[PDB]
């Protein structure tokens, strides 16, 4: 991803 | 698009079944990138890929950081209004 991801 | 208010029902077992990016740290929203099939998000109906997370039970998201962003979001529990926007 371009930014950070979380899974939440 | 039009702000849309969204409810979401979660079970305390589960998680929202999303997948956020972004954060004020970034200049741009908090954003739905994935939604787990068969999860809470999914089961609601009205949570999509590219929607916008601007607020949680009130709470504004508009200016939070990633991480601030995700403690807000996991806290909550149960009935979860979700106040969202497709750009």
């Amino acid at each position: 991803s371009r930014f950070p991801t979380s899974i939440i | 698009g039009p702000i849309r208010k969204v409810l979401l029902l979660k079970e305390d077992h589960e998680g929202l079944g999303i997948s956020i990016t972004g954060g004020k740290e970034h200049g741009v929203p908090i954003l739905i990138s994935e939604i787990h099939p068969g999860q809470p998000a999914d089961r609601c109906g009205g949570l999509h890929v590219g929607d916008a997370i601007l607020a949680v039970n009130g709470v504004n998201l508009r200016d939070t950081k990633h991480k601030e962003a995700v403690t807000i979001l996991s806290q909550q529990r149960g009935e979860i209004e979700f106040e969202v926007v497709y750009v």
